[PDB]
């Protein structure tokens, strides 16, 4: 969900019924317009919330000109004031596998794995791996330089209505066509293509990372993604499906 | 023929003072932008891919 | 034909008014094979649209229930381009008659979405010439390839139209209107060899 | 209004605060619906509403594939039964300069100033859209065919030449149509923005009830007018 639409975003609308109060509205728009402020960032995305047990974790992530980097997301408790999180890396991430549920609150509190696991570092592994598993891209909206630095499609149009309902017309939003399909999908069908308002509205919503909602219209300019969750991976999902 | 197919390519090849570009390079890098897959309207925005 | 040209070939893909609902699933498979979408056209094929587009079946051979069937629903007609399209377009289509064709093609495009004979699941083009008949029947003004440069465009126009067009440019001459592009247009529409004359009332 | 901006509710948002409500958003949705499915229009748009005594009038007009096209437009009162209004003359356009009243509702009403109300309604509706519909620049491209086509490929407006004003035009016939600058008389528009600079709000004073809202950055326009029904002669009296 980009800054400059969130009010021209159908949050509640989407299906998923897990969007955001005024409170939370008014400041996701003038926070964002700060942290597109200080931090030089080329355009930012309202990332989502995690739900959390005592807290909600609200995270946005900003982008620089090269389109293709690791995000540096951003993450508030009162949805106000929003400071940096540290980059990842698969050995940091690799700590939290002895450990599972729900995170709450502040960043500050200490898991046992006995070595305290922070809170802090487990959030941002955690939105790294709903990062590089699901919240796709659509396809047209990521075209190829002849360089490694990659633009956003100005002239994106960019999925017509036979291809909606396909799965081969989504990438995964993630360096690596452009990019990984959504056909190299483990388990098959891990992807729930549903029809609101007729063709106004498509949504992809993530069956490996509930609640991730994938935002259209087509004939659209959004060509947004919102993630609203638990926070921790269905591995429930070849039983159910 | 041959010799007209180098005679246009030498007139396409002409650059112009005003631009600093020929033809040829300007059609080239309108073929680059149109050959990415776009929907298949372009017949409308091949000027505005000129601009 | 030669090193600095190329040849295109296209071919009919003919959709039946039996299978144009489930048009999404067969439009994946042509798409996902390698043939590509031109233009694609939802035409109502009339009773006496389909018998002037089947002279080289209908013409010869006594069939009129398909004739009536075309008219029983929608018909999308679309032109596709690819590398042997019409050896590719047979090997994914297969033969015809359905019934033995369920039997021996389980993979090909009549066995799942066709019936019998005449409730066909789809329609190809064979030949070259057939499908440039096809086309150029079916669809607007679109170019197909070989442009017949030299000496064959020029027998088509003096055996086609030069001699309407002189007979139009000798009255054209004698008197001379201003602006003869109204009396050119004027004869040519009136003086029609290929179209009989018009009296509106 | 296209029905994409129905969705978001942006007729609030750009601040003339007469608006709409979910039960009219979600009646022009399905309405309009059904006017782009019995009607062949190329784009439908909520036109805007006019103010009644005893009934609300909603209108919407529909387009052809030409742009500049004379617009079919309708009218509605429970927001369901979408009506054609007949095209507007210049013999209906003075007949209706001699009542000077608001408009009241139950289109069968009679003028004794008879005059029908639709009459009214259908030159009042002529009127707004010869005056002071609204088009940005480069929203509207003139194909070489004759008919004007939408521009799908408009970035939008940027924010030096937003305050100008030169950069907006009008949806009727004559960058190739007539601009704001040439309006009589001059500062007849309400200059605004939104809160930062994420939409671009213009209100006309030669009619009191059209708001024109526009985002700087995405390809979103449209004029609603929801407002009295009167040209008011007033505005060199205001300014």
């Amino acid at each position: 969900m980009d800054a400059d639409s969130l009010l021209l975003s159908l949050e509640l609308a989407s299906g998923s019924g897990q969007g955001l109060s005024p409170d939370r509205r008014a400041s996701l728009l003038t926070s964002l317009m700060l942290v597109k402020r200080d931090y030089r960032f080329a355009r930012v995305l309202f990332w989502g919330r995690i739900l959390g047990l005592v807290a909600d974790y609200y995270i946005a992530q900003g982008l620089s000109e090269d389109q293709l980097a690791p995000r540096k997301t951003l993450y508030s408790l009162n949805c106000t004031e929003w400071s940096l999180l540290p980059p990842a890396t698969e050995e940091m991430a690799m700590q939290i596998s002895v450990v599972s549920g729900r995170f709450m609150g502040d960043p500050s509190h200490e898991y046992e794995h006995v070595v305290q696991i922070k809170e802090e570092t487990r959030l941002v592994s955690i939105i790294d791996q709903i990062d590089k598993a699901v919240a796709i891209i659509p396809r047209g909206a990521l075209f190829k330089t002849p360089f490694g630095v990659t633009h956003v499609n100005r002239t994106f149009e960019g999925l017509p209505l036979s291809e909606v309902r396909k799965l081969s017309s989504y990438f995964h939003f993630r360096e690596a066509d452009f990019l990984d399909s959504l056909e190299y999908d483990i388990p098959r069908g891990s992807w729930s293509i549903q029809m609101e308002r007729g063709n106004a509205l498509v949504v992809l919503r993530s069956l490996l990372w509930p609640g991730l909602t994938f935002y259209h219209a087509p004939r659209t300019k959004n060509y947004g993604y919102i993630y609203v969750g638990t926070g921790e991976k269905n591995m429930d999902l070849p039983f159910m499906l | 023929l041959e010799v007209a197919i180098q005679n246009a390519k030498a007139y396409l090849l002409s650059t112009s003072s005003k631009s600093g570009l020929n033809l040829y390079d300007h059609l080239s890098k309108v073929l680059t932008k149109i050959l990415d897959e776009r929907p298949a309207d372009a017949v409308d925005i091949i000027e505005n891919i000129s601009q | 034909m030669p090193l600095p040209q190329i040849y295109v070939e296209k071919t009919l893909a003919l959709i039946k008014p039996d299978v144009v609902d489930k048009e999404e699933e067969i439009q994946d498979i042509i798409l996902g094979s390698g043939f590509t979408i031109i233009q694609r056209r939802k035409l109502h094929l009339s009773p006496e649209h389909c018998s002037n587009f089947y002279v080289e079946q209908y013409g010869k051979m006594f069939f009129p229930n398909l004739t009536a069937y075309m008219s029983s629903g929608p018909l999308v007609a679309m032109i596709l381009a690819r590398h042997k399209a019409i050896s590719y377009w047979k090997e994914l289509m297969g033969p015809s008659n359905s019934l033995v064709a369920k039997e021996t093609h389980p993979d090909s495009l009549r066995a799942i979405y066709g019936t019998d004979e005449l409730r066909n699941a789809l329609h190809g083009s064979n030949d070259f010439a057939a499908s440039e008949r096809e086309i150029r029947f079916m669809f607007p003004a679109v170019i197909i390839e070989p442009i017949p440069i030299g000496q064959a465009a020029k027998d088509y126009i003096n055996l086609y139209v030069a001699p309407t067009l002189l007979q139009g440019l000798t009255e054209l001459c004698k008197e001379k209107p201003p602006d003869p592009y109204l009396w050119l247009a004027d004869w040519l529409m009136k003086n029609n060899p290929n179209k009989p004359k018009l009296c509106h009332f």
